């Protein structure tokens, strides 16, 4: 019960790290502050400024769905 | 305003928003962004030296 | 590209007769290399569903005959490279 | 139910099981074998291992559980390595912070983190020992924190 | 294909029979005097323009955009001028008054057919 | 079409035009900078939107922004 | 002269130091094995 | 012509440039303004063809780095001979090999891990060897520990000669490019000097060491009455009793009376039923055949004396009409670029390593190798995986040659770029073959899966159902049964017992059994044809589309490790020639995962196991392949679930480290996925949101903490996918068969 319930709280806090991340950095981050202009599920910003794979607010969904299935796992 | 002055920025989209930096160039030739400022740390493009206007340009003492 | 498709049959005598008269006894063919095949096709030719995987002188002298026959007709087309 | 561990029966069954099960490997070698001597020292490392758990709380499994309430009857379980550990990583955190606020003002700060100034590094490595009342005296000075650093839009 | 899609016909001239590389792939013969080249899409053609221009002098070159109704267009060069070189004939379109910092929030563009930068 | 908009950080250092492999961007003489240049994007119907411009745009934050708009034949960049 | 400057880099110091703390734990777990108290 | 032109005192040997990390690249000596300088410090650390375009300075760097590699290999082999000397039970193993399990590494006694010391007999415990070194040493004739200490000492001595060698060839005597592009001499000395004198001198070792010693051990003499290998050469009278052909000397050699050497050298094949390995008479005769045949093979390259070929006049004469120009250009391709040579040599090296794997299960060449099955297993398995990865390096370095060192001027209408003129017709028919083989290699498993699940087992592809007996493999396998009398005329037994006669039982353990291939083995071969064609699809797509695709018509301008082009063209993520190598590593893990899962389960059902009296047979799984390989529930149940029982129940026992390398290697596997699925546009401002928490406390790192780059952030996902996924099968295999074999 101890070690698992800590694992569950790990799942809740990771999954809210992701969701609260790309829900509060949904609008603009210091990588790209243009994010509010592109809508929700825009793909990327290209390789520019280091590379921008999955910057959108849709990524927080896209990754915390893995953490959802894991945590409910 | 002057060259070499340590300047904090007030434009929220710069990488160096609320970080002080040294003024390299001040141009008096009607440029909308005349003040070329470089920094200690570096943004994602590998480029510290950018430029700014006068409203986004706060010196210190 | 196939500029000279002149003859094919010259390979056949070019491959049967170079393997018929050499017997080289203690192998599958106690006779020559091609006599052990042409003798071993007329037993099977008149609509015989036999010839299993243990049929040595037919199946082995299929591949060991055609792998030299193919090569010698291909080299027969190389026999129209000097033209 | 948390029984005291020295009198839990299934705990002593784990004692018999690991001593005897480890002794099943001891039934291969002669009396002067170095392997056999290693299993002598290993049986020592099982009886000492189980007698030195005399004040834990092995429950119904015979496995020594812990307590994290700070009951002061179980402070040697958790809270004493808690204070010890927070001292060690308050050391490490204070050394890292003091070294970075050294090399933030050098000639080439980018070079200073590749190639550590082992002079000034092993200065701070040792000098961060009294970090509770050095962070408490820098925190009253208005120097531990910062203000008006970088942020995104809003 | 040529029945329904735009074939881009890069035309150019040279001085010597050199060897360039196609955007299709593999080397090409490079007729010395004057030669055309029908291509598929524009990035192939201007990638060939960078393929030639970063090597050596290949100028007086431009693709005629063959569109399947029949007529041509003039890409690249447009104005006998190289595009990063400044000619005082190109009229600017595609600018706004300031940076991103004065773009409106998309909750002001919401339920309207505008863009988040139009001001 | 991918709407390419070129803001007023554009100090006219022409890495955009030299970086774009499509000649959608040119340089326009604009007396607002030190170099007197500011890029323009007239032929955004040919614009792929590969954002190779925004890689080589050495402004503070991205004078030239490439908004991913419609997808025509040329803007999808398909060969056939 | 510059050899110590190589011995002051990030991975070399990290191995001469994590080798040392790893030696603290391994030598401190032969001498005091099975330390669940304190 | 041929001469040796070597610069002396080239580079000073100071420690000064060690204090400048990233001295080597002018694009990288700027100093780290970001942490991506750190990782690019290592990925550019061996871009020798990207430091400077000067091929001389590059070629000095690589040719000196080779001696660093051989220095690590001699440190490694000296490690194996010393761990055989000091730590191993090899002298005890040499008494009875079928009883004592081989072990070298004796785990230090700290908390718990002394339980990893497996009581493997020999009066001494320790973790069990599966690398099979002892079987290499009994074949070598190493009798007591002194030759292992001495050969480890010579291993360190050769390691010192390689360190001093590479130091000597970068700094104070380093050759010109005219030395390096002397390729007729390089082949002329590797075909003859390396391989030729290697196999000839090794035939000398086997005849004058291994044949008398492994005749005395074949008689069963303990390693005390065996004399030194040494003591067989001082007098022939200790060998004339063992082989009377040594009494005649070399006189029947020089008189060409080579009938007299039938005692020393023969052509038997098969397996010695006492030792379970090859006859070392056959193996020494074999290395004489490589000796004369390679030493003849060396002398086909004209160097100084106008006798031999050049590569140029060979390649130019193959000017065939369907290629037009012929091979005009490849000698300038393969003597100017190193990545091209690395593509060829890695392809042939890896495929040689797979050939090594097959020829070690089915013709076990070392004595008592097929009697301890883990060494029989993993020496198959390991030479598969380096047998795999080195192919993908081909697909890497044939791509890099197409990106970096390709030149259309020298390479105009030849055999090379005429492929690239129809690379759509290459990749399109690889595409068709991949889908055809995928349907007809895996749809048969979904088919038999459903038909066994729908109850209609008559409609499967079993033995009893619709049979798919592999006709050609059974037929040519029957030709190999009929080898030693018919066509291999002077043979006695077959080429292997994976083909022909009755099995070989050595100490109630089955050395090699005639493998039957029926209607399940068929479908696994079409798996292997399939997953070989997919990696050939990705690694020919990565070379033909390496430079100018019709999607992106400038990849030569972008580079090799570029991530992408952008969201344009609807998105062009993962499009570079590097990215196809990134995918070829996953499909490498697939293709070899099912090569070894085909191995380690057909050869636990159809070869391995024990025998009892009256010649009775008992496999490890007990014939449970052909009724169970045809589905996937039979595959996953009967192999990946049932064979886990000796890995998963391994706690408390000596196999338990594998039970730790089973779980944790799952971990790393799944830990790969975080790098594969996400991207750095998330992690960069997650990290920067943590950089807020450091800027608040003035713990701002001076080297600015970026996320990983895209090609790094996926490369690390491959490199954990393979370490995790490979180490799962590693601990599963060795934890399986040690608990039986
Ligand atoms: C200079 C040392 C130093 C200090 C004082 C801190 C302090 C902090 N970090 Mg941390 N961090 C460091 C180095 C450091 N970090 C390094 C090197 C990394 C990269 C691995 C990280 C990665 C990191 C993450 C990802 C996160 C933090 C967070 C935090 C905060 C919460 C405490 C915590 O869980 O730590 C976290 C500790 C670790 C992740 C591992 C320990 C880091 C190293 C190994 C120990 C320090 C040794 C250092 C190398 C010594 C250098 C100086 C010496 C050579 C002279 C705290 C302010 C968290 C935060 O924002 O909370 C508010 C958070 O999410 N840190
Ligand atoms: C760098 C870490 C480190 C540290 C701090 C120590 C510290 C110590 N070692 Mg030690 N040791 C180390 C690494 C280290 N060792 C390594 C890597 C080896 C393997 C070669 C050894 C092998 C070793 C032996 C063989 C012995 C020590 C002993 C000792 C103790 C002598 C007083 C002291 C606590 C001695 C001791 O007190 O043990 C009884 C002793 O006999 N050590
Ligand atoms: C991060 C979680 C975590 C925590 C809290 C612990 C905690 C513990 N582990 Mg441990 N362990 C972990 C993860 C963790 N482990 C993992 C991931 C592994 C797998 C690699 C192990 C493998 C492992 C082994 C193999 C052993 C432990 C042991 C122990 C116990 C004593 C540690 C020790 O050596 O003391 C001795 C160390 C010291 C006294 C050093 C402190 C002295 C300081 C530094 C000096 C300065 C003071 C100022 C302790 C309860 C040991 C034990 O007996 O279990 C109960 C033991 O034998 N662990
Ligand atoms: C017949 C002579 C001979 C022999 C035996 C070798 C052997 C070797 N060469 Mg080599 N080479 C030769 C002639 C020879 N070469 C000539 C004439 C040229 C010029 C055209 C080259 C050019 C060349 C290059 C460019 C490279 C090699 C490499 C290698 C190594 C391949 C790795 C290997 O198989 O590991 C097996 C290892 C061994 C069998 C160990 C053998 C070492 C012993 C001491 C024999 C070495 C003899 C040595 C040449 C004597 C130096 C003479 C000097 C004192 C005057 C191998 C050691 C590659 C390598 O790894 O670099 C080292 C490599 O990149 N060679
Ligand atoms: C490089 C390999 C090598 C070397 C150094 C030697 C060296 C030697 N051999 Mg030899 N030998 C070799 C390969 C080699 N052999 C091979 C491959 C064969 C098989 C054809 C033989 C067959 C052979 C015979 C039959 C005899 C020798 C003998 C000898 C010794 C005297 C000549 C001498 C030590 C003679 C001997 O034992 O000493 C007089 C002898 O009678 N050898
Ligand atoms: C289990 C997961 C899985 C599966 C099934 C596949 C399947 C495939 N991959 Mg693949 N791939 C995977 C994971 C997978 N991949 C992963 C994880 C990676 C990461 C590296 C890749 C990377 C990769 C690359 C890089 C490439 C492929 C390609 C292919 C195709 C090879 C051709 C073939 O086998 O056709 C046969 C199809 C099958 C065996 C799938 C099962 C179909 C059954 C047999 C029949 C149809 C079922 C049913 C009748 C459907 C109708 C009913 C329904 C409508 C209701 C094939 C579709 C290649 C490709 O795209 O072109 C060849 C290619 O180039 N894959
Ligand atoms: C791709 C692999 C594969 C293959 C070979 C088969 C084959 C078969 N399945 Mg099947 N099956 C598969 C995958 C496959 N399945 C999968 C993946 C599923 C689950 C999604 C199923 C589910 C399934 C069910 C549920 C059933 C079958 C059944 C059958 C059998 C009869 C089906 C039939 O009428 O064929 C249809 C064949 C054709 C329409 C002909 C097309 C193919 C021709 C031969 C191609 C020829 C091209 C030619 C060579 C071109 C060159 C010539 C040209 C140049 C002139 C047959 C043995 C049935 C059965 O009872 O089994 C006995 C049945 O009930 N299957
Ligand atoms: C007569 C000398 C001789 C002898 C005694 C051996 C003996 C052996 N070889 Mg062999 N081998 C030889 C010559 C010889 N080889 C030659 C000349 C080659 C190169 C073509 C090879 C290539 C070779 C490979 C690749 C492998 C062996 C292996 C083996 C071992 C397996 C046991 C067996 O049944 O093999 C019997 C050996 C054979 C049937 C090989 C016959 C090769 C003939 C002589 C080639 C003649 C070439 C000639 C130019 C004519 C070409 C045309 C021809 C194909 C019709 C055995 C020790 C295997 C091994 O490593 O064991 C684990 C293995 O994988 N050999
Ligand atoms: C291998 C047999 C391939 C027949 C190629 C015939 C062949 O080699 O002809 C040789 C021909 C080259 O003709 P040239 O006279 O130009 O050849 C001389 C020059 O190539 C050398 O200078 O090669 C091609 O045209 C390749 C055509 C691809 C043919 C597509 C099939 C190849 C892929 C199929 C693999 C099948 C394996 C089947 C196993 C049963
Ligand atoms: C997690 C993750 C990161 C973050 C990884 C971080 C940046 C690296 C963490 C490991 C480094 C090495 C930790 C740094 C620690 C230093 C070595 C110092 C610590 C002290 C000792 C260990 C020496 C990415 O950058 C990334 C990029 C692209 C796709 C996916 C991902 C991704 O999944
Ligand atoms: S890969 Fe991810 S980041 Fe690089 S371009 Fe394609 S999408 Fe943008
Ligand atoms: S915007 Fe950036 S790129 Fe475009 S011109 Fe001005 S500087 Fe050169
Ligand atoms: S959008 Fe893509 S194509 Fe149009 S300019 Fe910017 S980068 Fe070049």
């Amino acid at each position: 019960d101890f070690l698992v319930h800590h694992a569950i709280a790990l799942g809740l806090h990771t999954t809210t790290l992701i969701l609260v991340k790309g829900a509060l950095d949904a609008r603009g981050s210091k990588l790209m502050p243009d994010k509010k202009d592109f809508g929700y599920s825009f793909p990327c910003d290209g390789p520019g400024r280091g590379g921008t794979c999955d910057i959108s607010a849709w990524d927080a969904f896209y990754l915390a769905m893995f953490w959802m299935l894991n945590t409910i796992g | 305003i002057k060259k070499g002055s340590l300047v904090k920025i007030l434009r929220p989209e710069s990488f160096w928003y609320n970080e002080v930096g040294t003024v390299v160039n001040v141009e008096t030739s009607k440029v909308l962004y005349p003040v070329l400022v470089r920094f200690d740390k570096v943004n994602y493009s590998g480029l510290n030296s950018t430029n700014f206007s006068l409203d986004e340009l706060v010196e210190i003492k | 590209y196939p500029l000279n498709p002149a003859v094919i049959f010259i390979a056949l005598i070019g491959w049967s007769a170079v393997a018929a008269i050499p017997s080289n006894i203690p192998v599958l063919g106690g006779t020559g290399l091609t006599q052990a095949f042409l003798a071993s096709i007329q037993r099977l030719l008149a609509q015989y569903p036999t010839g299993p995987k243990l049929d040595d002188p037919f199946w082995f002298y299929l591949i060991v005959y055609h792998v030299g026959l193919f090569a010698l007709l291909i080299f027969g087309q190389i026999g129209y490279a000097g033209y | 139910v948390l029984t005291p561990c020295q009198q839990s029966e299934a705990f002593h069954k784990r004692e018999i099981n690991e001593v005897r099960t480890l002794e099943n490997r001891q039934a291969n070698y002669e009396a002067n074998s170095p392997s056999y001597l290693a299993l002598q020292s290993q049986i020592d490392q099982v009886h000492k291992r189980f007698d030195k758990y005399g004040t834990l709380l092995c429950g119904q499994d015979g496995l020594p559980h812990l307590i994290t309430d700070g009951d002061w009857r179980h402070a040697r379980e958790f809270t004493i390595p808690a204070l010890l550990f927070l001292y060690i990583t308050g050391w490490i955190g204070w050394v890292g912070r003091s070294y970075l606020k050294y090399t933030k003002e050098t000639k080439n700060p980018t070079e200073q983190e590749i190639i550590l100034d082992v002079p000034m590094a092993l200065k701070y490595m040792l000098s961060g020992f009294l970090w509770p009342l050095s962070a408490w005296q820098e925190y009253r000075s208005g120097q531990l924190l910062a203000k008006e650093d970088e942020i995104t839009v809003s | 294909c040529a029945e329904t899609e735009e074939k881009y016909a890069m035309t150019w001239s040279s001085d010597q029979q050199h060897i360039f590389e196609m955007p299709t792939g593999g080397a090409a013969v490079m007729n010395s005097g004057d030669n055309l080249l029908y291509l598929a899409r524009k990035e192939q053609a201007l990638a060939l323009a960078t393929q030639l221009r970063t090597q050596f002098k290949i100028q007086d070159y431009k693709i005629y955009r063959i569109f399947p109704s029949g007529e041509v267009q003039y890409l690249h060069p447009k104005d006998g001028v190289l595009p990063y070189q400044v000619n005082k004939g190109r009229e600017q379109v595609g600018r706004v008054k300031s940076t991103i910092g004065k773009n409106v929030n998309p909750a002001q563009v919401k339920f309207t057919s505008k863009a988040t930068y139009d001001r | 079409a991918h709407t390419v908009k070129i803001y007023d950080n554009c100090i006219g250092c022409t890495q955009c035009v030299r970086a774009c492999p499509l000649d959608v961007l040119e340089m326009v003489p604009w007396d607002g900078c030190k170099a007197g240049q500011m890029a323009s994007a007239p032929r955004t119907e040919d614009c792929v939107g590969c954002k190779r411009c925004e890689t080589a745009c050495p402004t503070d934050f991205l004078s030239i922004r490439v908004y991913l708009g419609g997808e025509t034949t040329r803007s999808m960049g398909l060969a056939y | 002269m510059n050899l110590k400057k190589y011995l002051s880099t990030a991975p070399v110091v990290a191995t001469l130091w994590l080798f040392l703390t790893a030696g603290i734990l391994i030598e401190l777990n032969r001498f005091f094995p099975d330390s669940l108290f304190y | 012509q041929v001469k040796v032109v070597v610069d002396r005192d080239v580079v000073p040997t100071s420690f000064e440039k060690w204090a400048k990390p990233g001295h080597f690249s002018r694009s990288l000596a700027k100093g780290p303004k970001t942490t991506t300088w750190i990782w690019n410090l290592h990925a550019d650390a061996h871009d020798f063809d990207s430091h400077t375009s000067s091929l001389e300075e590059v070629s000095r760097k690589i040719f000196s780095a080779h001696f660093g590699q051989l220095a690590i290999i001699f440190i490694w082999l000296s490690g194996m001979y010393f761990h055989g000397a000091r730590f191993s039970n090899y002298v005890a193993w040499l008494s009875n090999p079928t009883g004592i399990k081989p072990s070298a590494q004796v785990v230090w006694p700290i908390v718990g891990q002394q339980i990893l010391n497996a009581d493997v007999g020999g009066g001494m415990q320790g973790i069990q060897i599966t690398s099979g070194l002892f079987q290499l040493w009994r074949a070598s004739g190493i009798v007591n520990e002194l030759q292992l200490y001495v050969t480890a000492l010579g291993g360190l001595g050769m390691a010192g000669l390689m360190i001093f060698a590479g130091w000597f060839h970068y700094h104070k005597a380093a050759p010109k490019l005219e030395w390096f592009q002397n390729v007729e001499s390089m082949l002329n000395h590797h075909l003859a000097g390396l391989l030729g004198l290697g196999s000839l001198s090794w035939a000398g070792h086997q005849i004058h060491v291994s044949l008398p010693i492994n005749k005395l051990l074949d008689a069963g003499v303990a390693p005390s009455s065996i004399p030194l290998p040494h003591e067989f050469i001082l007098n022939r009278n200790l060998m004339a009793e063992l082989y009377p052909s040594f009494q005649q000397g070399l006189v029947p050699f020089f008189t060409l009376n080579w009938k007299q050497y039938s005692d020393i050298l023969t052509f038997k094949g098969g397996l010695s039923p006492v030792t379970g390995g090859l006859w070392l008479t056959d193996v020494a005769h074999h290395h004489l055949a490589i000796a004369v045949l390679f030493l003849v093979a060396g002398h086909m390259y004209r160097t100084n004396w106008g006798i031999g070929h050049s590569i140029k006049q060979i390649l130019e004469a193959h000017k065939g009409p369907l290629t037009g120009e012929g091979h005009k250009g490849l000698y300038e391709i393969l003597t100017t670029s190193w990545h091209a040579n690395l593509a060829i040599n890695l392809a042939m090296l890896g495929s040689l390593s797979i050939i090594v794997a097959h020829h070690m299960y089915a013709m076990p060449p070392y004595p008592y190798l097929a009697t301890d099955y883990p060494t029989q297993l993993s020496l198959f398995t390991h030479h598969m995986w380096i047998g795999g990865f080195c192919i993908v390096g081909a697909g890497a370095h044939a791509a890099i040659y197409m990106v970096r060192d390709y030149s259309p001027t020298v390479n105009f209408n030849n055999v090379l770029d005429r492929m690239i003129r129809h690379r759509d017709a290459i990749i399109s028919h690889l595409n068709w073959v991949c889908i055809f083989l995928g349907m007809h290699s895996f749809g048969l498993y979904i088919h038999n899966d459903t038909m066994r699940a729908l109850g209609r087992a008559q409609d499967m592809f079993s033995d009893t159902a619709i049979q798919l007996q592999p006709v050609f493999a059974q037929w040519i396998q029957q030709i190999h049964t009929l080898a030693p009398g018919n066509t291999a005329v002077n043979a006695l037994a077959t080429a292997s017992y994976a083909f022909g006669a009755d099995t070989v039982t050595v100490g109630s353990k089955i050395a090699m059994m005639p493998i039957k291939l029926g209607t399940a083995d068929f479908m696994v071969h079409h798996i292997h044809a399939f997953t070989i064609h997919v990696t050939t699809l990705i690694l020919l797509k990565g070379v033909l589309y390496a430079r100018n695709s019709r999607l992106i018509p400038d990849k030569a301008n972008l580079g090799f490790r570029f991530p992408c082009d952008g969201p344009g063209r609807g998105g062009t993520c993962q499009v570079s020639a590097w990215d196809h190598v990134f995918l070829g590593l996953f499909w490498m893990y697939n293709a070899l995962s099912i090569v070894i899962f085909h191995f380690s389960w057909k050869m636990q059902s159809d070869v391995w196991g024990t025998v009892t009296s009256n010649g009775a047979i008992s496999h490890i799984t007990g014939g449970n392949f052909a009724q169970s390989a045809i589905t996937i529930n039979g595959w996953l149940r009967d192999f990946l679930w049932a064979q886990a029982s000796q890995v998963i129940q391994s706690y408390g026992s000596s196999l338990s480290a594998y039970g730790l390398m089973f779980l944790g290697a799952h971990f790393v596997w799944a830990f790969s996925l975080m790098f594969l699925f996400s991207g750095r546009g998330y992690w960069q401002e997650l990290i920067e949101s943590i950089v807020w928490a450091h800027n608040k406390l003035k713990v701002a790192p001076a080297i600015a903490p970026r996320a990983l780059s895209i090609t790094q952030g996926r490369a690390v996902g491959v490199a954990h996918y393979l370490l995790g996924g490979i180490a799962t099968t590693w601990a599963f295999f060795l934890a399986r068969i040690i608990a039986v074999g």
